[PDB]
RNA sequence: CGUGGAGGUCAGUGACGAAGCCUAGACCGUAAGGUCGGGUCGAACGGCCUCUAGUGCAGAUCUUGGUGGUAGUAGC
RNA sequence: GAAAUUGUUGAAAGGGAAGGGCAUUUGAUCAGACAUGGUGUUUUGUGCCCUCUGCUCCUUGUGGGUAGGGGACGCAU
C-alpha cells in the first residue's frame, strides 16, 4: 500500500471577491493593491496559495484510490502499463469515440490495470 | 397454458444496486407465482435453465441494470426469448398487435401478466401499441353513469420496445431493430 | 557513442515518449523492460539489451549486442522459452549470464507478469457470456426519444381503454 | 399531462410587459369559464385585478378585498389579449376531444419580446384537472 | 416457376407458382399465381427434409421419425398454369431415437434438449433406388424403394453419435460401388466410413485430428458443420494414405481444408469472420452461374482456389467466399431480416432462400438482384426447385 | 501556466460525433492551470520538442454592442 | 446559442438585511468492482510434452520456423 493521503488544504482557493462581481471569475489571482485587505493578510479575509501547502511528493499527485492517473488514447498507449498496474492508473481521453472505448476495456482487463473512467460513453 | 398455473421466476443482473431491487418490488404485482433468488452469482445459464425447468418454472423473467435505471427485460420461455428494453387480480387490454410479430408479444403479455387470467378487475393493465412502442400503465376503472368510464392513473408508467425475438433460448435472431432500420419512416411492424 | 544519443533523447524527443501528468515519462518503445525510457532502460541508448516478448505464442527473449547496432534488419535475436515457470526463470539466468543484474532482475519481472496476463486473459475467455458493451451515437438518441414522444402523444390512450370497455359491456 | 391538455400560445404582441405579466398571473390556476368569467366582469370595471408588483401611482380601491391587497387597475388592452387566448385555447381543447368541466388552467406564462414598446410572449396550457390521480 | 416450401408452422409443403421479378412487398410488382399447403400433420411432423428424385418421386423424410413417400400428378386449375395434389404412398416408421440423444444434452452448450432428427436424405446412387437417412442420435436408415413401388429398409447402422452432418462422395463414378461418407458433429472430428452395397458393415478408413493448440495455448473448439468433397489429389499418390479433398466449415467460422495426401490435419484453418462468429450450412458455387457440382451438391474440380462457397450465420447475413476466405460480399445484405434456414444453389445459376423471416426468397448469382420473394406467413426449413415451367 | 500561427513527432483523436457552450458531478495541481463523467452541438482538433508574436484584464467620466434599476415614473 | 436581465414551477430563508472565513449539523443529492480469486492435491483428455521420421531462413548460435505417424511439460476438466 501507500501512506495516508493528506490534503494539507482540501478548499479551493477562489479570487477575491468573486462572488460580488461577475466581471471578475474565480480563477485565483494576486492583489497587488498596496492598500488591500487580503493581501496584508488581515484577519478573517480569504486565505492566500502559498508554498506550504505544497504536498508530500511521496503521495504527490496519487488519486485516492491510490494510483496515479495515465491518459491513454489507444491500446497501444495503454501497452506501456505493462509494468504498472499497482501504481498507475490509465484513463481514456475525452474524444476517444465508443467505438474504441470498448476495446481499451476489454484489453484493460486483461492486463489488470485499473481505468479510473470506464462507464463512459458505453451502454448493456 | 391454461393448464397449469404459470410459475414463474424472476432474476436479476449480476451485481445489480438498488434501483433494479426496486422495480422488482414493482413486478411482483402484476405478475404471481413470482419468486426470485435476489442474488445471482457467476454461472453458465445453461445451468439456470436446467435447474429452472426441474423446478417446473415455465419462463424466467431477466432484468437488466446500468447500475442507475432498469433498462432491458428479457423474457426466456424452453421456447423464445425476447429482449426489451424500457423509459419510464387486474384486468388486461392490448392495442393494436395485428401482425405475426405483433401477435408474438401479444401471446407473450396474455400469457404472462394475467396469471391465468382473473377477473372482476376495477383496475386494469392495458398494453397500447403504436408505433414500434409496446407501452403499458395501470388505471383504476370506475363507471361514470352516462358512458365515459372515469379512469385513475394508479401507476407505475413506462414504455417497453421490443428489440430482440430469437428462438431457442440464445438460439437465433428471428427479429432485429437495427439502427438503420428506422432510416426508413413509415413501417410500423405490430 | 551511446552516451551521446541518449542526451540527445533526453534533450531533443523520441518519436516516442509520454510524459504522464505527474513528473515520469513513459517510453512506448515495442522493445524495452519497464517501460520508462530513462538512462538504463530505454532501448535505443544501451546498444545491450534484452528484454521478453510475447509473439503470439510463447515469450521470446530478444537480445541484442553492440555487433549488429549497425545491422537492425537483423539485429535482435531471439530465444524461446519454457512452459515452466522454474525451467523458464532458469533459462532467463542462464542465457543473460554476465549481462549486468538489471537485465536480470527486471526480464525476469517481465516474464512473470506476461506469463499472468496470459493466465487472466484465458480466464476472461471462458467468463460472462453475457451484456456486452454497446454504444448509442447521439442521433439515435434523439430520434428514440422524439419519435417515442410522438408515439404517445398520438394515442390518446384513455380512448382506447374505454372503447374497449364499451365493446366488454 | 399533455395526453390531456391543450396549449394556447401568442407571440409577439404589442402589450405592456408588466400588464399582460399581472394579468396573467392572476388567473393561474383557475377553471375555465369561471376565469372567462373573471376577465369579463375585470373589463367591464366591476371587479378590478390585483397588482403585488408594480405599485407606484397606483390608487388604493375597495375591491381589491378579494386578494389581500388595496391596489388594483382595470388594464383595457391586456386581458383583451389573453381573453383571445382562452378562447382559442378553448378551441385547441374541445377540438381535442378534451372536457371542459374539468379544464382550468395549468400553466400560464408571458416574457418579454425584442424591441420603444414592451411587447410580449404568452403560454398557456389548460389541462383537464383529473379526479384521483396517483395511488401509491 | 414452380417450386416447393417447407412449412414449419402446420407442417406441410406449400408450393408456389409465379414469374421472374416477383415481390409481395408492393402492390405493384408482379404477383405470384399460387401457394399451397399440402399434408399438413402438426407441429411434431414437419418436414426435416425433402427429397425429389424425378418430378413425380418425392421422398418425405419427417420429424415424427416417419419417411414416407410422395406421388406427383399436373392437373387443371381453379391465362393458365396447373398445380398438383400431394399424397403419400408409402412410409416407414419411428426411425429415431431420442434418449440416446438426451442423455448427452448437457454436454453441448444448445438450449434444453436435443431432438433426434434428419441431417441426410439423398440418393445413392446417382439408376438406383437407394437412399441413405441419417439421424442426429447416430443411427443410419439406408432404405432402397423396392420396384414393388413400396419403401423397404435395408438397414439401420451406427455412428460416434451425435451426427450433424453427413455426405457421400459420388465425385469417381457410379460404378466402384464402395461407397464413403464423411460425417460430424459436436466435438466430434470429421471422420471417413465406408460401407459396402451388403449394407450391413462400416468401417471407419479415416479421421481427422484437430489442429494445434490455439495461440493462448488453448485448445480450439471442434465442431465441423458441412463438408463438401473435391476430387483426388492429383501428383505423386502416396504411400498408405486415401487420397481425396474436402473442406469443411465449423461453427467457430474455421474454414477447414482438408486433403488426406497431406495427413491428419488440415492444411488450412483459417477464419472467416471475427471472434468466433458461428456459421451454418454451406453451398459451393462459382463465380458464373456455371453448373460445377455434382447433383448431391460436391464441387467437382481438383484445386481449391477455383472454389467459392456461399454460408449462412444464424442471424440474417448470408456470405460468399473464396476458397483463401477473402469475403466475396454478402447477399441480400439491404433484404434479409431474419435468420437464413436454408439456402441452396440450383444450377450453379440460382440461389434458393428461405428461413424464419417467413419470405422465401430467390437470388441470381452472378448480378446478385433478388428475383423472386413469396411471404408464406410462416417459419420455412427448406425449399426445392421444382420444375420450371411456362405460363399460360 | 495559458492564447494565435509555424517546423517535427505521436503511422495522435474524429460522423460510433472534432471543436464550443451548461453543469447542485469526480480527480489532479499549492496556484496559474489541467483531466475525465453527463447534457446540447455538428467538422475539425490535441499532447510532447523547438520558433515567432498584434498573446493573458475589473477598472481607464475607456470603445462598441446588450441589458436593467430609476418606473409604467414625470408625462401626451 | 454564453453572460448580463426577465418570466414560470419548485426548494429555502426572511421581516430588518445579502454576500465572505473556520466546523459540523439537517435536507436534497451523487458517486460507490463485469473483485468473484490464490496456493496447493487428485481424476482425465488434448498438444507446442515423448519417441520416431523431415523441411527451411539466416546474425552459423547455449537460434528461430515449420509436417507427418504414433504415445501418454502447458491447457481444460
Amino acid at each position: 500500500p501507500h501512506p495516508k493521503i493528506v490534503k494539507k488544504h482540501t478548499k479551493k482557493f477562489k479570487r477575491h471577491h468573486s462572488d460580488r462581481y461577475h466581471r471578475v471569475a474565480e480563477n485565483w489571482r494576486k492583489q497587488k493593491g498596496i492598500d488591500s485587505v487580503v493581501r496584508r493578510r488581515f484577519r478573517g479575509n480569504i486565505s492566500q496559495p502559498k508554498i506550504g501547502y505544497g504536498s508530500n511528493k511521496k503521495t504527490k499527485f496519487l488519486s485516492p484510490s491510490g494510483h496515479k492517473t495515465f491518459l491513454v488514447a489507444n491500446v497501444k498507449d495503454l501497452e506501456t502499463l505493462t509494468m504498472h498496474t499497482k501504481t498507475y492508473a490509465a484513463e481514456i481521453a475525452h474524444n476517444i469515440s465508443a467505438k474504441n472505448r470498448v476495446v481499451i476495456l476489454a484489453r484493460a482487463k486483461a492486463l489488470g490495470i485499473k481505468v479510473t473512467n470506464p462507464k463512459g460513453r458505453l451502454a448493456l | 397454458n391454461s393448464n397449469e398455473p404459470p410459475k414463474i421466476f424472476l432474476t436479476t443482473n449480476v451485481n445489480a444496486k438498488k434501483s433494479a431491487y426496486e422495480f422488482a418490488n414493482i413486478l411482483i404485482e402484476i405478475l404471481p407465482n413470482v419468486t426470485f433468488v435476489k442474488r445471482k452469482f457467476g454461472y453458465k445459464l445453461k445451468e439456470i435453465s436446467d435447474i429452472c425447468i426441474k423446478r417446473n418454472f415455465t419462463d424466467i423473467v431477466i432484468i437488466n441494470e446500468d447500475k442507475k435505471k432498469v433498462t432491458g427485460l428479457t423474457f426466456i420461455h424452453e421456447g423464445p426469448t425476447f429482449y426489451f428494453k424500457l423509459s419510464s387480480i387486474p384486468e388486461l387490454i392490448l392495442n393494436n398487435f395485428q401482425t405475426r410479430l405483433g401477435q408474438t408479444v401479444g401471446r407473450l403479455f396474455q400469457s404472462i401478466l394475467p396469471q391465468n387470467p382473473d377477473i372482476e378487475g376495477r383496475q386494469v393493465i392495458t398494453l397500447h401499441n403504436q408505433r414500434d412502442y409496446i407501452f403499458f400503465r395501470r388505471h383504476r376503472y370506475v363507471f361514470k353513469d352516462n358512458e365515459r368510464v372515469g379512469l385513475q392513473e394508479l401507476g407505475p408508467q413506462f414504455t417497453l420496445k421490443l428489440k430482440r425475438l430469437q428462438r431457442g433460448i440464445k438460439e437465433e435472431t428471428e427479429w432485429e431493430h437495427k439502427p438503420e432500420m428506422d432510416k426508413e419512416k413509415k413501417k410500423f411492424y405490430l | 557513442s551511446d552516451e551521446i544519443v541518449w542526451q540527445v533523447i533526453n534533450q531533443s524527443f523520441c518519436s516516442h515518449r509520454i510524459k504522464a501528468p505527474n513528473g515520469q515519462n513513459f517510453c512506448r518503445n515495442e522493445y524495452n523492460v519497464t517501460g520508462l525510457c530513462t538512462r538504463q532502460s530505454c532501448p535505443l541508448a544501451n546498444s545491450k539489451y534484452a528484454t521478453v516478448k510475447c509473439d503470439n505464442g510463447k515469450l521470446y527473449l530478444y537480445m541484442k549486442t553492440p555487433e549488429r547496432a549497425h545491422t537492425p534488419a537483423k539485429l535482435w535475436e531471439r530465444i524461446k522459452l519454457s512452459k515452466n515457470y522454474t525451467k523458464a526463470l532458469q533459462q532467463i539466468d542462464e542465457h543473460l549470464l554476465h549481462w549486468s543484474k538489471f537485465f536480470r532482475h527486471k526480464c525476469k519481472q517481465r516474464f512473470t507478469k506476461l506469463t499472468q496476463v496470459m493466465i487472466t486473459e484465458r480466464r476472461l475467455a471462458l467468463r460472462e457470456e453475457e451484456r456486452h458493451y454497446v454504444g448509442v451515437a447521439p442521433k439515435v438518441k434523439r430520434r428514440e426519444q422524439n419519435r417515442e414522444r410522438k408515439a404517445l402523444v398520438a394515442a390518446k390512450i384513455e380512448k382506447a381503454i374505454e372503447k374497449e370497455l364499451m365493446d366488454r359491456l | 399531462n399533455p395526453a390531456k391538455s391543450a396549449s394556447a400560445r401568442g407571440s409577439y404582441l404589442r402589450v405592456s410587459f408588466k400588464n399582460t405579466r399581472e394579468t396573467a398571473q392572476a388567473i393561474n390556476g383557475w377553471e375555465l369559464t369561471k376565469a372567462q368569467k373573471y376577465l369579463e366582469q375585470v373589463l367591464d370595471h366591476q371587479r378590478a385585478i390585483p397588482f403585488r408588483r408594480f405599485n407606484s401611482s397606483i390608487g388604493r380601491t375597495a375591491q381589491g378585498k378579494e386578494f389581500g391587497v388595496t391596489k388594483a387597475r382595470w388594464p383595457a388592452k391586456s386581458v383583451k389579449f389573453v381573453q383571445g387566448l382562452l378562447q382559442n385555447a378553448a378551441a385547441n381543447a374541445e377540438a381535442k376531444g378534451l372536457d371542459a368541466t374539468k379544464l382550468y388552467v395549468s400553466h400560464i406564462q408571458v416574457n418579454q419580446a425584442p424591441k420603444e414598446s414592451s411587447p410580449s410572449h404568452i403560454e398557456l396550457v389548460v389541462t383537464e384537472k383529473e379526479e384521483a390521480v396517483a395511488k401509491a | 416457376m414452380r417450386l416447393l416450401v417447407s412449412c414449419v408452422d402446420s407442417g406441410s409443403i406449400k408450393e408456389v407458382l409465379c414469374n421472374i421479378g416477383t415481390d409481395t412487398s408492393v402492390q405493384s410488382a408482379l404477383q405470384p399465381f399460387h401457394v399451397a399447403p399440402h399434408l399438413a400433420e402438426g407441429l411434431k411432423a414437419y418436414v426435416d427434409r425433402m427429397w425429389v428424385i424425378s418430378e413425380d418421386e418425392a421422398i418425405l423424410a419427417r420429424n415424427s421419425g416417419v419417411v414416407e413417400l410422395v406421388k406427383i400428378s399436373k392437373h387443371l386449375k381453379e391465362p393458365k398454369f396447373d398445380i398438383s395434389e400431394f399424397e403419400i404412398t408409402s412410409s416407414v416408421s419411428d426411425l429415431f431415437d431420442d434418449a440416446k440423444l438426451e442423455s448427452l444434452s448437457s454436454k453441448s452448450v444448445k438450449r434444453t434438449k436435443l431432438v433426434d432428427g434428419f441431417v441426410t436424405l439423398c440418393p445413392i446412387k446417382k439408376s438406383n433406388n437407394t437412399f441413405v437417412a441419417a439421424t442426429k442420435s447416430g443411427l443410419l436408415h439406408i432404405i432402397k424403394k423396392g420396384e414393388d413401388k413400396k419403401l423397404i429398409k435395408l438397414a439401420s447402422l451406427g455412428l460416434k453419435a451425435p451426427v450433424e452432418f453427413l455426405q457421400l462422395y459420388d465425385l469417381e463414378d457410379t460404378d466402384t460401388d464402395k461407397y464413403i461418407f464423411a460425417y460430424g458433429g459436436e466435438e466430434n472430428l470429421i471422420k471417413l466410413v465406408e460401407i459396402d452395397s451388403s449394407f450391413q458393415s462400416l468401417k471407419q478408413i479415416w479421421e481427422a485430428k484437430n489442429v494445434k493448440n490455439d495461440r493462448l495455448d488453448m485448445r480450439v473448439p471442434v465442431w465441423p458443420m458441412a463438408l463438401r468433397f473435391l476430387e483426388p489429389s492429383p501428383g505423386k499418390t502416396e504411400k498408405g494414405k486415401l487420397n481425396y479433398q474436402f473442406a469443411a466449415i465449423t461453427r467457430w467460422s474455421h474454414l477447414t481444408k482438408y486433403s488426406t495426401q497431406h495427413g491428419r490435419k488440415p492444411f488450412a484453418q483459417i477464419d472467416l469472420l471475427p471472434n468466433r462468429e458461428p456459421l451454418s450450412q454451406m453451398e459451393v458455387f462459382d463465380a458464373k452461374g456455371e453448373n460445377v457440382v455434382s447433383s448431391l451438391g460436391n464441387f467437382q474440380s481438383e484445386t481449391f482456389n477455383e472454389l467459392n462457397v456461399i454460408t449462412t450465420d444464424y442471424k440474417k447475413n448470408v456470405f460468399k467466399f473464396d476458397g483463401n476466405g477473402r469475403m466475396l460480399g454478402k447477399v441480400g445484405r439491404d433484404d434479409i431480416t431474419g435468420s437464413s434456414t436454408y439456402i441452396h444453389v440450383h444450377d450453379g445459376k440460382y440461389l434458393l432462400q428461405g428461413g424464419l423471416d417467413r419470405y422465401v426468397r430467390i437470388f441470381d448469382i452472378k448480378t446478385n438482384k433478388m428475383l423472386v420473394k413469396v411471404y408464406v406467413g410462416s417459419r420455412i426449413n427448406f425449399i426445392v426447385m421444382l420444375d420450371d415451367v411456362e405460363i399460360e
